[PDB]
This record gives structure tokens, C-alpha cells and sequence, in this order.
């Protein structure tokens, strides 16, 4: 029944700057019965601190957080390139939603490519159109599609990819799935991407039937 | 059975005075604490006031602090709620509610209600009662879609309390759309009742609508033309 | 009515009522689960329905939980020294029941006050209502408030959201006095038929005892309830129903002496009941030193062998 | 003083699936003396459970909840067609915002019909144009007007009708009011509605002057 | 009338106050009656 809310939802720093995570016990006080965990998206979580004050075995000395009352707070002294994981709090009857720690970088202009369905896809029974944004930062963009010079929503599926470690960038593509009986009616299919870091929203038009 | 009947209410100009009565039958009035609960139109519930077994103390809410007075006339078996300098935002429906008591060695209320009487709607505004303006709503050519259609009536400049409307003396429903009225500027209530009836039915049967006006007894009946 | 009253007076003006000329029933109040604290000093809660009290006092007020313990003999506190002090030899019961839903209101109770400052401590069952400004310092204020001069009363502000320590509590203090007077308040004990000329237990209007009740030639005046002898023992009572004076005589008693020749000759014994007539005890000889059972009285006279008394001696033939 | 906060704000499930709701007192504990009330929109609220543990006599055994401290939860064992109501929690001095226990259905395509003001409405001095959305689900929508082929807001009103029992679908209406002098100068009036369940936002245009 | 169930439930809910949390209680009662002792301490014996 207990809810364990974590703030902020997503926090971004340079690979050296330290930060803190403020997680509020929603009902009453835990009386220090709390734990922390760090889970990279590729494997199991590991314990970091128990009883909200003491630390476990094998953890780096940088992890040292204390909290009492509703406001339970975690301090890290300094940052290393391993923070790309999810921090989960541990009250005895609940779990935190999770906070993502991000490596900061300069704003990057996305690169958009539109791929129409192939001929094999043109005989299967359903057409799919894909729009891929490559080498984009930060993780916030809006993708809107224009079919027959008219916007539409509620039919395309968007997927995001985790940020790389070699260059700290991610890619995001969306695919639209539609039957053939509706694909041939329209002519122009365009992809528009809106980003706060772009001078103007980037539009790319595509003509059906290739050339 | 046990029930509470509320009396009073109506339209009063802002800054006026009004008194509400709550008659209780089916149980002993003397032993129960009583409260009042407001209900704004299309909003949540808010607690108003509280009265003891005899009325020695009061628990007037901050919204009604210094303007609302509650009285408990136990001898003649009634509850009273009288107010002064009533403001526009207080437009709501009032509920006379009871406080549960153990009636043991010590009465010991528990701050939870048991039964709710029918609420009484109160209105304050600077407008006055006026006759509603009713006009037909029948789709003409190139506006109706398909064989099925929807024909109705729209009323205007109707400040009196919500009006009821019917079609063909209530001989058919065909999926009635109540469409509860809404307030516009200058204190007016607008209601637009449309019944989904196919357009390819006019000519063989008359299509009339009656807007029964209960406050001012302004019974109005009108016909609908296919344009 | 005191328990059910809608409003309870402030502590600095605790309300006192006198109860007399009625039959009380403390079993209902004690067995009730409503009251939170029920402590009786000088009497037990389980026997209040068996006693008779000359006069009952009922004092009502409202405090908070943290200081409910201050309503007790020989306590120290703001109420114990400034508002309501109980006598050290207190004889009565103190009952408190939580009253969040009767008194406490949104915004706080401004009608409930308590004295926070006074020139001196209070005496038992003494109520102070003066509102003179207290001189905290050495500067005479002459009834002007300010620094080092405060209003003695202080407000409570009972909020229904407050913790149980600061929550309202209605306290009623039933004070009984058990002295020499015709008791007017008694428990719900049904009277029984009166019997005379027999060794019986008696409970006359709360006065217990054992003895024989007989008609009395004493002429009590029409204000006296019971009489006493030189040695200060109740030896005459007035019937609470017929107003008839009855003498009380302790049931016949005494010592028992066994008169025997040595077991080294015979095992026969005789029993002497000292200063006791043996028509009261349930061959048999009546002497001045009681009466002797088991010894045969003779006309002859011999040298005394076993002294019995008053010229009577016993011997084995 | 004390404020009741209800979670979740709205909650829709199948007619048989059970549900749970939780209220939150802002601070402190009030001896677990909490009440729940279910109010059908047409009728007065009805008490369900008092003292946060014990259910009032006459209420079905299905309603059974319990809570303590900051949080009080009520859980319903099952569901039937009576949950079309608002559940308000009540402590000493405040009522909760309430939660509308909705009935779940499949996505329905809205139907939009635009009705112009007639001549008798025209001569009164003001023109009102109405838009009628019908048989649409679920409860979220946004209708806008294109006056002289240009979007404008802040001058129209919207009303939504409560769910109907027999088919579990409703209607919405929206009235735009302008004076006659403003109504004459523009030419094209178009009506659109946005729905997550629609492949494309249906746009229905209108021409003034009839024929 | 006035007949009520003899039992009542604690309802130990996990996040309660210290006055309502479940505490385990063990009461040890010792019998010092005249009898050959069966339970003693770890006091080591000594030569007679
Ligand atoms: C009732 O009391 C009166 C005196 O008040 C007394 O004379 C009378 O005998 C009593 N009756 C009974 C039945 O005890
Ligand atoms: C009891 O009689 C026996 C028998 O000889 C004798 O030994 C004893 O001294 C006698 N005792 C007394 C007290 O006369
Ligand atoms: C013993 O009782 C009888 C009968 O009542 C009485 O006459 C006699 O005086 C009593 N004897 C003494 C010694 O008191
Ligand atoms: C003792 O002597 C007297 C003489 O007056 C006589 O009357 C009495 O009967 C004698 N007692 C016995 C038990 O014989």
C-alpha cells in the first residue's frame, strides 16, 4: 500500500559532477528501514546501502547517503562513468519508480531518414513506413507524420534505443503500419521532427512508387 | 421509514437573505447531531455547518464564517439554516445530513453520516425570470449524413431553473440525449435537446416538441420544419 | 445528566453539583467501555453499589490527556497547583472519557481556558475566577498588561487533528464523604425483612455488623440516627423504614476450658463454657463461672482438686 | 485544515473486475475514523464504510476496505452495474475530490454533425453554431473550430453528457456564439475533433448561405 | 438484546504506531516450592 516516490524523474550531469536523489516516503516515516539499489538495464540490481545509513560490502566509498523522516536522500560524493543505470529505493512493502542518471553532452542535431516499405512488404498484406532519427541528443523529440498533407495520430508505433557508451548518443525510430487498401489512396508521406535544440523543425517528404 | 424533507430555496438576488428548513420523520430528532453539506453544480462536496443536540455550539466553516446561522428547533422537530449577504459562488444544492451516535452511557458521535435527504437547490444571480426562446434544429439537404439523422430543439435566454422538454408528448424516446444545460454570460441557461431520428420520416407523422417550463408556467409547444 | 451534558465548564471554573436523596448505580458507569480512565481513591469501584454516602459531589471540567494524570491526590502540575487541587485524604472516584467529537472544532476551542499564573498555589476544592494581571517580575503594573505582566488565563485551541496528548478529555470527579450523618445516596440494594432476637448480620444504611437486635427503651430525639455506649461502639440504631429504635447486643461468646484428669489415668473430659449459659450453647451443671458439661454435681464436699471457680471444684472419682 | 487526496483520479475496469482506491490525509493520524461515501450522480451520497474498517449494515459484503495512519484504502471484492458513481472519502472536516469508477468498453468512432443557426436565430442579433459528437468512447476528446480557415479559441463552450447505461456510450456538444456582424464577415466554418482511437482526425467543413 | 460477540480482532497493520505495533511477550513464572530442583544456572560444581 506504501508508495515510494523518487525525484527528480531524470537527472543529467557531467561524468564528474556529483548529485543527490530525493525520495519521499509518502506515508509516515520508515524509521530508517530503507535500502538502495543500482541496476544497469542489462543485468540484475545490486545492493548499495541498507538501513539508509550504513553501506554494504564491495561498494565504492563515493556512495554515502543519509535521510530521515519523509525526505530520504542519497548523496554521491563524486561521479564515474558507471551511473548509467536506474536507482531504486527499498521500503519493505514497495519499490521506487526509478530515477535515470544521464551523462550530459552538447546538443546534437538529429539526422532523419525515411524508409518506405519494400516490394516484399508490398505483397505481404500490410505496408510499414519507418522514420529513423540518428545521432540525436538530448532524449526529447516529437515525431509527427503527414499523410496526404494531413497530420494523423493513434496508429504509429515509436521505439527508443538506449544511449551508447562510446559517443553518448541514441537513435529513435517510429514505424507506421497500415493496410494496402489505404496506402495507395495517398501520395505524399512526410516526417516532421521537432526538437528544442533545432533552429527549425526538420521535415522530409517522400513520394510513393519510388521513381 | 426515516427521511428528511428540505423546504425553502430558490432564486435570491446577491446580498439577500434566505432560510432553509429540514423536517425529520421516522426517528428521534433530539438525540442526533446535525450537519449541512453543500454540493456545487458538477463539483465536489464541502462541509458547511454543525449543530449539537440543543444548538449550544456551532462549527461554521471558513467559507460561511459569520454569514450562516444554524438552529435546531427540537420542540417543533426541525432544523434551520438562515444566511445573510449570500455571494454568487455559493450557488449549489444543500444536503441536510445526520451524525451517527452510539446512544450509550455517553452519546459519543463519530463524525460519519448515515442518511442524506433530498437536496435543495439554491440560486443567486442578478438576472430575472424570462421566457425561453425555442428554435428548430432540423438538418436540410447536404447537411444530413446517410439515412439516419438527428432532429432537435435549442432554447435560449432561459434564466429560470433547469427546464424539461419532450417530443410527441413523450410517446417515443429513440435514444434521448438529455444534454444538461449550461450557464453563459448575463446569467442564462442553455439547453439543446436532440433526438436521433432518421430524416427520411418527415411527412407521414407530425414532429413537435414541448418545452415544459415549471417555474414560470410557460408551456410552449412548437413544430419542426424540414427546411 | 452530568455525564450526558452537552457542554462542560472550563477548568478554572470547574462546575460542582451536589447529589442527595436518590439511589445511585455505579455498576453501569464502571462497566461501561466509554470511560477511558476510572480510578477510585479510598474506595473500590467494585463495591460502590454496596455503600451509602451522606452527600455526593460531582465536579465537571475538560482537560487534555498529557495532564489527566494531574487529577490525583498529591500531584504537582499547573492544574494541581493553580486550577483544581484534590485533598491528600481524597475519598472518591475520578472518571475521564475522550471527548474529541463533543468539544473540539475546526479552528480550535476558544471557550476553554485554564489558569497559567497565580500568586500562590491552590487549596483543595478551591476555585479561583479572578482575572487580575499577574506580576511576573518586580515591576508593579497596576492592572496594565505588557512585559513581565501576563493575563493568567490561557486558551486551549482544541483541534480535532491534534494528537491524543493534547486532545479534549471530559473529566467528572465524584467525591464522597463517609461521616456520621443520615446517608441519602445508596446503592441499588433491595431491603429485606427485619428479624429480632436472633444472632444475625445487619447492614443498617451502610453500617455493617453482627449481633442481636432487640426492642429498646431508649428514647431517641427526632434527629439522632444511632447511639453509642461509653466505649464508643454502636449499640443502638434507628430503623430507616419504621423509625423504630433497636438495641444491638453482641452475640453470646466466651472462652472454652477443658477440665480433665491426666490421660495417664483416663481419657474422660468435661467442658466449661466461661460466662456462657448452656441454653445458648446449642450431666449439665450451671455455676457462677459459666456452666460445666460432662460433670456430675453432688451434695458432698471434698478438698479442691481442679479449681473451677466461685467455690466450685472438680475431681475424678 | 486536513485535506483528503484521492488516488487514482479516475479508474475504469471491466464490469466484473474488482478495484481498489486509496485516500491520503495530508498529515498526522485521526484515530482511523474515516468514512467512504458513494454518490450516484442523480441521487444523494450513500455511506459505505465507517471507521475505515467496519461496513454499515445493508451495504453488500462486496465492499470491504481497511487502512491506517496516513493512508486508508477501500477494496471492492467484485464489480456489478452499480459502480457508475463518485466515491468521496470523508474525515472530520473535508471531503475528497472523489473518483469516478468508470465502465470499460472498446474504442468507438465519434460522429460529428454541425448545425447552423436558422433565420429566426439570425434575426435575434447573434449567431450560434453547434457541433454534435455522438456515440464516441473513451472519455477524452478535443473539438476545435476553423473560422475563416483559422483556428480560434476562448469564445466557445463545450458540454459533455454523462455515460448512458444501455449502450455505455455518450454524446458531446459544443456551441460557438458570435454576434451577427462578426458572423457575416467570415465565410468558411469547419469542425474537427481529435481522438486517440481515430486513424485520422475527421474534418467536416460547412458553407454559409445554404442554397 | 445487548448480546455482543465475546472476541475482537487486533488488526495488526504493518505501518502502525509504537503503541499499536505487534510486540511478542514471553512471561517466565518460577516455582520456588519445596521440591528437588530441576532447572539451575550454569554455576559449575565444586569438590565436597
Ligand atoms: C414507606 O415509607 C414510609 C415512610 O416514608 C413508611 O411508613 C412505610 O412503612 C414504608 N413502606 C414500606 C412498604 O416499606
Ligand atoms: C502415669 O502412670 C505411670 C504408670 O506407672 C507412671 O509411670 C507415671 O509416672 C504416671 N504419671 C503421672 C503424671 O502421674
Ligand atoms: C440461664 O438462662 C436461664 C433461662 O433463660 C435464666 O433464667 C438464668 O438466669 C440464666 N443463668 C445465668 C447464670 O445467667
Ligand atoms: C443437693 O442437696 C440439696 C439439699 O438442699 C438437694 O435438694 C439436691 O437435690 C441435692 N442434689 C442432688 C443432685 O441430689
Amino acid at each position: 500500500e506504501i508508495v515510494m516516490t523518487q525525484s527528480p524523474g531524470t537527472l543529467s550531469l557531467s561524468p564528474g559532477e556529483r548529485a543527490t536523489l530525493s525520495c519521499r516516503a509518502s506515508q509516515s516515516d520508515s524509521s530508517n528501514s530503507l535500502a538502495w539499489y543500482q541496476q544497469e538495464p542489462g543485468q540484475a540490481p545490486r545492493l548499495l546501502i541498507h538501513d539508509a545509513s550504513s553501506r554494504a560490502t564491495g561498494i565504492p566509498d563515493r556512495f554515502s547517503g543519509s535521510g530521515s523522516g519523509t525526505d530520504f536522500t542519497l548523496i554521491i560524493s563524486r561521479l564515474e562513468p558507471e551511473d548509467f543505470a536506474v536507482y531504486y529505493c527499498q521500503l519493505y512493502g514497495s519499490f521506487g519508480q526509478g530515477t535515470r542518471l544521464e551523462i550530459k553532452r552538447t546538443v546534437a542535431a538529429p539526422s532523419v531518414f525515411i524508409f518506405p516499405p519494400s516490394d516484399e512488404q508490398l505483397k505481404s498484406g500490410t505496408a510499414s513506413v519507418v522514420c529513423l532519427l540518428n545521432n540525436f541528443y538530448p532524449r526529447e523529440a516529437k515525431v509527427q507524420w503527414k499523410v496526404d498533407n494531413a497530420l494523423q495520430s493513434g496508429n504509429s508505433q515509436e521505439s527508443v534505443t538506449e544511449q551508447d557508451s562510446k559517443d553518448s548518443t541514441y537513435s529513435l525510430s517510429s514505424t507506421l503500419t497500415l493496410s494496402k487498401a489505404d496506402y495507395e489512396k495517398h501520395k505524399v508521406y512526410a516526417c516532421e521532427v521537432t526538437h528544442q535544440g533545432l533552429s527549425s523543425p526538420v521535415t522530409k517528404s517522400f513520394n510513393r512508387g519510388e521513381c | 421509514e426515516v427521511q428528511l424533507v428540505e423546504s425553502g430555496g430558490g432564486l435570491v438576488q446577491p446580498g439577500g437573505s434566505l432560510r432553509l428548513s429540514c423536517a425529520a420523520s421516522g426517528f428521534t430528532f433530539s438525540g442526533y447531531w446535525m450537519h449541512w453539506v453543500r454540493q456545487a453544480p458538477g463539483k465536489g462536496l464541502v462541509w458547511v455547518s454543525r449543530v449539537n443536540r440543543d444548538g449550544s455550539d456551532a462549527d461554521y466553516a471558513d467559507s460561511v464564517k459569520g454569514r450562516f446561522t444554524i438552529s435546531k428547533d427540537n420542540a417543533k422537530n426541525t432544523l434551520f439554516l438562515q444566511m445573510n449577504s449570500l455571494r454568487t459562488e455559493d450557488t449549489a444544492v444543500y444536503y441536510c445530513v445526520r451524525e451517527a451516535t452510539t446512544f450509550g452511557v455517553i452519546i459519543m458521535p463519530e463524525w460519519y453520516f448515515d442518511l442524506w435527504g433530498r437536496g435543495t437547490l439554491v440560486t443567486v444571480s442578478s438576472a430575472s425570470t424570462k421566457g425561453p426562446s425555442v428554435f428548430p434544429l432540423a438538418p436540410s439537404s447536404k447537411s444530413t449524413s446517410g439515412g439516419t439523422a438527428a432532429l432537435g430543439c435549442l432554447v435560449k435566454d432561459y434564466f429560470p431553473e433547469p427546464v424539461t422538454v419532450s417530443w410527441n408528448s413523450g410517446a417515443l424516446t429513440s435514444g434521448v440525449h438529455t444534454f444538461p444545460a449550461v450557464l453563459q454570460s448575463s446569467g442564462l441557461y442553455s439547453l439543446s435537446s436532440v433526438v436521433t431520428v432518421p430524416s427520411s420520416s418527415l411527412g407521414t407523422q407530425t414532429y413537435i416538441c414541448n418545452v415544459n417550463h415549471k417555474p414560470s408556467n410557460t408551456k410552449v409547444d412548437k413544430r419542426v420544419e424540414p427546411k | 445528566e452530568v455525564f450526558n451534558a452537552t457542554r462542560f465548564a472550563s477548568v478554572y471554573a470547574w462546575n460542582r453539583k451536589r447529589i442527595s436523596n436518590c439511589v445511585a448505580d455505579y455498576s453501569v458507569l464502571y462497566n461501561s467501555a466509554s470511560f477511558s480512565t476510572f480510578k477510585c481513591y479510598g474506595v473500590s469501584p467494585t463495591k460502590l453499589n454496596d455503600l451509602c454516602f451522606t452527600n455526593v459531589y460531582a465536579d465537571s471540567f475538560v482537560i487534555r490527556g498529557d495532564e489527566v494524570r494531574q487529577i490525583a491526590p498529591g500531584q504537582t502540575g499547573k492544574i494541581a497547583d493553580y486550577n483544581y487541587k484534590l485533598p491528600d485524604d481524597f475519598t472518591g472516584c475520578v472518571i475521564a472519557w475522550n471527548s474529541n467529537n463533543l468539544d473540539s472544532k475546526v479552528g480550535g476551542n476558544y471557550n476553554y481556558l485554564y489558569r497559567l499564573f497565580r500568586k500562590s498555589n491552590l487549596k483543595p476544592f478551591e476555585r479561583d475566577i479572578s482575572t487580575e494581571i499577574y506580576q511576573a517580575g518586580s515591576t508593579p503594573c497596576n492592572g496594565v498588561e505588557g512585559f513581565n505582566c501576563y493575563f493568567p488565563l490561557q486558551s486551549y485551541g482544541f483541534q480535532p487533528t491534534n494528537g491524543v496528548g493534547y486532545q479534549p478529555y471530559r473529566v467528572v470527579v465524584l467525591s464522597f464523604e463517609l461521616l456520621h450523618a443520615p446517608a441519602t445516596v445508596c446503592g441499588p440494594k433491595k431491603s429485606t425483612n427485619l428479624v429480632k432476637n436472633k444472632c444475625v448480620n445487619f447492614n443498617f444504611n451502610g453500617l455493617t455488623g453482627t449481633g442481636v437486635l432487640t426492642e429498646s427503651n431508649k428514647k431517641f430525639l427526632p434527629f439522632q440516627q444511632f447511639g453509642r455506649d461509653i466505649a464508643d461502639t454502636t449499640d443502638a440504631v434507628r430503623d430507616p423504614q419504621t423509625l423504630e429504635i433497636l438495641d444491638i447486643t453482641p452475640c453470646s461468646f466466651g472462652g472454652v476450658s477443658v477440665i480433665t484428669p491426666g490421660t495417664n489415668t483416663s481419657n474422660q473430659v468435661a467442658v466449661l463454657y466461661q460466662d456462657v449459659n448452656c441454653t445458648e450453647v446449642p450431666n449439665v451443671f450451671q455455676t457462677r463461672a459459666g456452666c460445666l458439661i460432662g460433670a456430675e454435681h453432688v451434695n458432698n464436699s471434698y478438698e479442691c482438686d481442679i479449681p473451677i471457680g466461685a467455690g466450685i471444684c472438680a475431681s475424678y472419682q
